[PDB]
RNA sequence: GAUCUGUGAAUGGCUCCUUACAUCAGCAGUCAUCUACGUGAUAGAGUGUGCUCGGUCCACCUGCAAGGACCCCAUUGGACAUCCACCAAAACCUUGUGGCUAAUACACGUUCGACCCAGUCAGCCAUGCAACACUCGGCAU
RNA sequence: UGGCCCUGGCCGCAGUGCUGGUGGAUUUCGUGCAUGCGCAUGCCCCACUUGAUCGCAAGAGCUUCUGACCUAUCAGCUUGACUGUGGUGUAUCGGACCACAGUGGCCUUGACGGGUAACGGAGAAUCAGGGUUCGAUUCCGGAGAGGGAGCCUGAGAGACGGCUACCACUACCAAGGUGGGCAGCAGGCACGCAAAUUGCCCCAUGCAAAGACAGUCUGUGAGGCAGCGACGAACAGUA
RNA sequence: CGGUCUCCUCGACUAGACGUCGCUUGUCCACGGACGAAAUGCAGCUAAGGGAAGUCGGCAAACUGGCCGUGCACCUUUGGAAGAUACGGUGGCUCCAGAGGCCAUGGCUCGUGUGGAACUGUUGCUGUGCAGGGGAAUCUGACUGUUUAAUUGAAACCCA
């Protein structure tokens, strides 16, 4: 008797999960909906463990039972749906507006926005196919399907699809130059412009960035993420450190700065 | 049950494998359909699959739509008998239906139909319409128009039994489809039914 | 052997105790689920004919319509047959179980009977009295069976009622089913509306197609 | 050579349909003599070979005119020995590094890799050789290149 | 409460007997595949021939090439459960029978959920070389 | 694109109908709105849910490459064995199976066999360096459910708190019959050098379901909390 | 009913100069007849259940038995043991393969010689005659050969 596992230990649970390993044996293990199950947040650990309105596995229930936590511009009951990247999240009762993206550490953060930017997502294209009745589609990685995008529209780019209509307000392409986020591997949450790819047919190629500031990383061609035409018109609102990611003496410097001034009142 | 795996299989070397399960059920098999030609009725089991999904045993098939390729035609024909497979002659002899099994058809389609088409009579019998007139010397006048010395030498006997070979696997969607052979393959097949009728 | 005679037009059922020897050896034959007549085994049952519908033995064994002998046979049964209970089987599984044959012998302890044919006199148990129907049709449609309804006017008044009378502390209930299959104006409200927003998509994705060419 | 086939069967090619009336030039090739055949460039930086595109053999379990599809490891290894029918074995003498005493070993894996007959080889040429399907019990490669 | 139906019981928990390229680890492939729950889209079945032919009502002659009058759309059927009653058995998380009574069970049914276009059949028009081929019509080549 | 033929015959190509479904709300006229002057046009409930298709997601099966202990008082091993053609079967590739052909395949770079102080790995103990030894045990993978084997249902099982049979033990009996499966949690007998309570509870962590919570107790020996516990750790007292 | 020299030697089954039956040749001659034909006997057979308990002693009889395929242990003088022990099959019919020759790749001759398969039968086929039971030790003579015609065939004699 084997079939699909329906549980997930504290332990196994995605490290990018601040899990705690001694409060509790198991972790909500998410359902197999748009995002991947570890490239996502389930709703009861933005619910309860960063916006913590639920203080339990309970009152989670309770509040996404209730029907106001919108997920994408339409609510999601599941206690465990898999809300991922660039997706945008409202509480209407108390008039949150969040999108979920990558701090430069490489974990979920949740961005709080305003009016125009809670109205439409970002969703990169993955996959372009054609359907019966010769209908042109394009899949994403929120797995939506498009069912029927500008021709002139190849797989790597990156679309800005309105939440309310569900379809295709804008697209970016992925030529050199675009500015562009990483959303995993060791670089994930850092955003640097698009400087060279190197191709690898057969296998992954590979993509050079350079930082905002100077630096200079690379990551692989199905890890990248493009947010913006360039460095000066990011399609989307973008976090503190603006993808940005500091060295670890600095960052233990800036966290003994902020320690020692908090401590001084 | 039967099992298509090959923890029984020994190693490439020669080497025994010792088994330490037991037979798990998406590595079964099934027993073979061995589809008789059967004049008459069919019989056609459907059998559940992976995924709740069908298959369909073809007991005792009678025949199925053979396709006229040159022609693209597709007529349901009637198998009368197996007369060659590959390899095992046991199958020709107790009229198995396997795919790629050489069959004789009835043929009267496509003869019936090369005259409603093209208005040409292939055997001797043994209103008239100005528009069918018209497309039939159309379809006639037409560029790789010809029937082939092969094909037309069988289609103008009184009793048409057609030369097609099984396409379909019959044990799989229960099917006995194929196509009429054309050209080359009919003088390979023709030429192994004279060497077996002369030895 | 006790018999449980039952009577379908009356509506109910009655044992009887039989030890008659020269009585029961009439019934050793008599395969199951087979009319015969009550003449053979009693005087005030004539022109009565009695269907042997079911049985059990000693030992309390069912007797399952079939199988053509008079001994015990064990079988693989599926839920809900003659022998087996389909709320014991595990939602797909069959069980082995030992079951009679339906040719009838001496080792019979129960027959169980229904008369097709009523007789002369009457029996005291069966006959003399008749049992009502306790609910009325509740769906439309059988509604309409029973009481001649043609679709130009309701059911909804011809829906039998079950009267309780006032019992101690409680008034008289007139209880009524929940009529199933009706249509109602509000159901047509709905449906229209699940077929109109239907067709308004299907106008949507062909106006998008139309677009995109 | 392994051109030959048996005679207890019609080998023709999948996707050419021999007896059309009006066929196209699709795949009429540029050095034959009007003789259609299907064939495809696996396209991992190799070549198809002209004994593929204008022969005549017919061979399923051939990478280059038939439905096989190369995807997965591409190795490089010697052919030992070609006893078999299309099938050939190669070998591959690599150097396992031991941790402890720091030197190598000297290993070796054999393969029975399916040549088609588009190649011509002698034993002991070089082959790379790219995995496709089962091909059989213990072929799972096929040789797209042979280097003398 | 019960019951039928749906869905879960293939996860979890335990143990380490077996098992020596086997298991397993990392890497990779499925262009050789399966998929309930989840999610994003989708969805126009009177339909075996152009018609006779979705069903009835008339026609003509081994059917027709332009011929009609209505009908369908306020939504089907038959069961078996819970229940009542008689009960077999020493029991059994064993079981029979009779009478009602439900469906998102089971069976069964589908017009208006299309429109147009392709295609298939048939007819007609304008104009043109031509006495070649195959024929319908009259005779035993 | 073809897969109806000349009045019966043959097919009947199996399937797919956003349910002949449910709840809440409520004003359903075809012209109500209006435009231009009723005439013509755009509108005139929201969800839930059985099912079909395409992806995605989440899984699985199969497959690739490299990498495991001792043993030669194991040197030759293999005959579906190795390849091929045509089929079968499968969810799918495949000698997985079959029919016909061939004579292959592995091996001192240790094949085949034997041994288990062999489940594997993540890891544990030491460790200047190099290394040595262990890893039943919590996380991942595998296997099993007394030994075998066969199945049904289902998306998924060769399921065992499912069924069927045989074997080994075994329980009830009114002797005709009915049964069993703790390597789940407690607990008992054995075996031993050697290992705990026949506890309470879903409060936390999760899972499942037709299911937010309450009116009106979802279940959960998973899991938690207690009891026993000088295994083993950390901090104090005995002044 | 003993013994006695040589020659010829047909057909079918079969390995056959075995064994069984038949054409050619020869013969019906052995003292007969009745009576179902006692007891006893000499011969041929069977026998339930048991299986050497019979007897000095498995004596006598029984089991096995031909061929084909797979396969075979201890011990050994390396030759054997060995047909070890053992296991499976065997008919009839209808086919499929399979070897050659002559005239000139066709005509004709052409495997009673083999393998496979399907069907078939009250599981039965070396169907009759014929036709090893097997294994494990001790004593003894190495072996093969010889022997008291007419009570002893041996461990005796001979041999290398």
């Amino acid at each position: 008797a084997r079939g699909p596992k329906k549980h997930l230990k504290r332990l196994a649970a995605p490290k990018h999960w601040m899990m705690d390993k001694l409060g509790g044996i198991f972790a909500p293990k998410p359902r197999a909906g748009p995002h991947k199950s570890q490239q996502c947040l389930p709703l009861i650990l933005i619910v309860r463990n960063r916006l913590k309105y639920a203080l339990n596995y309970r009152e989670a229930h309770m509040i996404l039972k209730q029907r106001y936590v919108k997920v994408d511009g339409k609510v999601r009951t599941d206690i465990k749906f898999p809300a991922g990247f660039m997706d945008v999240i409202e509480i209407p009762k108390t008039g949150d507006k969040f999108r979920v993206l990558y701090d430069t550490k490489g974990r979920f953060i949740l961005h709080k926005i305003k009016g125009e930017e809670v109205d439409f997502k970002l969703c990169k294209v993955v996959k372009k196919g054609t359907a019966k009745k010769e209908t042109p589609y394009v899949v994403t990685h929120d797995g939506r399907t498009l069912r029927f995008p500008d021709p002139n529209l190849k797989k790597n780019d990156t679309v800005v699809i309105d939440l309310k209509t569900g379809k295709i307000k804008e697209w970016v392409r992925f030529k050199v130059g675009c500015l562009l986020m990483v959303t995993s591997g060791a670089n994930t949450g850092r955003v640097g412009e698009l400087v060279n790819r190197e191709r690898h047919p057969g296998s992954f190629d590979i993509i050079h960035l350079k930082d905002a500031a100077d630096n200079k990383f690379a990551t692989r061609a199905d890890n990248v993420f493009v947010i913006g035409s360039s460095i000066y018109h990011p399609l989307v609102s973008l976090p503190k450190l603006k993808g940005v990611k500091l060295s670890i003496v600095e960052d233990r410097e800036k966290k003994l700065a902020h320690n020692s001034k908090k401590q001084k009142q | 049950g039967i099992t298509r795996w090959d923890l029984h299989k020994k190693r490439a070397t020669g080497g025994k494998r010792h088994i330490h399960r037991k037979k798990r059920k998406f590595e079964l098999g099934r027993p073979p359909a061995a589809t008789k030609l059967v004049h008459g009725e069919r019989r056609v089991r459907r059998v559940r699959t992976r995924g709740g999904n069908r298959k369909w045993r073809a007991l005792r098939l009678s025949g199925g739509i053979f396709s006229w390729g040159s022609e693209n035609t597709a007529k349901h024909c009637r198998i009368l008998d197996v007369v060659y497979n590959a390899t095992n002659n046991e199958l020709v002899r107790t009229k198995t239906l396997v795919k790629g099994c050489i069959v004789q058809i009835d043929g009267t389609p496509f003869r019936n139909w090369y005259y409603k088409w093209y208005g040409i009579r292939l055997c001797n019998p043994k209103r008239v319409y100005k528009n069918h007139l018209r497309k039939t010397h159309l379809r006639r006048k037409q560029k790789g128009f010809g029937l082939e010395e092969g094909l037309q030498a069988q289609l103008a006997v009184p009793v048409c039994k057609i030369l097609a070979r099984i396409s379909s696997r019959p044990g799989q969607d229960g099917r006995a489809n194929g196509y009429i052979l054309e050209g080359k393959e009919l003088e390979f097949y023709q030429k192994k039914l004279d060497k077996k009728k002369h030895k | 052997m006790k018999f449980n005679i039952a009577s379908p037009q009356c509506g109910t059922i009655k044992q009887f105790e039989i030890d008659d020897e020269k009585k029961l050896v009439q019934l050793n034959d008599k395969r199951l689920a087979q009319e015969f007549d009550g003449e053979i085994l009693d005087d005030k049952w004539k022109g009565y004919v009695f269907k042997i519908v079911g049985g059990c033995d000693k030992q309390g064994f069912p007797m399952k319509q079939g199988v053509l002998v008079n001994s015990r046979v064990k079988l693989l049964l599926k839920g809900g047959t003659v022998g087996c209970r389909k709320w014991r089987v595990r939602s797909g599984e069959r069980r082995r179980k030992t079951i009679r044959g339906c040719i009838v012998s001496q080792d019979i302890a129960l027959l169980n009977l229904k008369i097709v044919t009523e007789g002369e006199e009457k029996i005291e148990g069966l006959t003399d009295t008749t049992v009502p129907r306790r609910l009325g049709p509740k769906r439309a449609s059988k509604i309409r069976r029973l009481f001649n309804l043609t679709k130009e006017d309701d059911v909804r008044k011809f829906v039998i009622r079950r009267e309780l009378p006032a019992k101690d502390n409680k008034k008289a209930r007139s209880k009524a089913p929940k009529i199933q299959r009706l249509i109602t104006p509000a159901v047509i409200r709905r449906r229209a509306n699940k077929k109109r927003k239907i067709l308004k998509k299907l106008a949507q994705s062909k106006a998008e197609r139309e677009a995109y060419n | 050579t392994e051109v030959e086939l048996d005679d207890n069967a019609f080998h023709k090619q999948d996707n050419i349909f021999l007896a059309a009336k009006n066929p196209s030039s699709k795949w009429v090739a540029p050095g034959s003599k009007g003789r259609r055949r299907w064939w495809k460039k696996i396209g991992l930086g190799f070549k198809t070979p002209k004994a593929a595109i204008l022969g005549t053999y017919i061979d399923h379990k051939c990478p280059f005119t038939s439905k096989v599809s190369i995807r997965g490891r591409i190795l490089r290894g010697i052919i030992i020995r070609h006893k078999m029918f299309r099938t050939v074995v190669v070998r591959r003498n690599y150097l396992h590094y031991q941790k402890k005493y720091k030197r190598y070993e000297k290993r070796h894996k054999n393969w029975s890799v399916h040549i088609s007959p588009a190649f011509d080889f002698s034993i002991g040429d070089e082959v790379v050789f790219g995995q496709c399907r089962p091909l059989s019990k213990t072929v799972t490669f096929n040789v797209l290149q042979v280097v003398p």
